[PDB]
């Protein structure tokens, strides 16, 4: 599908809500394997299970092994702008 | 159960 941008609001108590799988080492991008119920993700209401995250906040995550797009997307906090594409 | 899964 169209490359998307999508944004999240979350504060620095919470973790974004996502379970994310796949990696470089993979072969996989970075998909969005879970999304959990009443948290930023779920809540923000345009990130989806299948979506494959991008970047975030600029922050480039194509190519990106499993861990560390789980230090990068784990960094971010506020106002979180994703860019994700569903395939 | 190839793949890692993570909770962020
Ligand atoms: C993770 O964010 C998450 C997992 C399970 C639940 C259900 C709580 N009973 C909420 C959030």
């Amino acid at each position: 599908g169209p490359i998307r941008k999508v944004l999240l609001l979350k504060e620095d108590h919470e973790g974004l809500g996502i379970s994310i799988t796949g990696g470089k080492e993979h072969g996989v991008p970075i998909l969005i394997s879970e999304i959990h119920p009443g948290q930023p993700a779920d809540r923000c209401g345009g990130l989806h299970v299948g979506d494959a995250i991008l970047a975030v906040n600029g922050v480039n995550l194509r190519d990106t092994k499993h861990k560390e797009a789980v230090t990068i997307l784990s960094q971010q906090r506020g106002e979180i702008e994703f860019e994700v594409v569903y395939v | 159960s190839r793949l890692p899964t993570s909770k962020i």
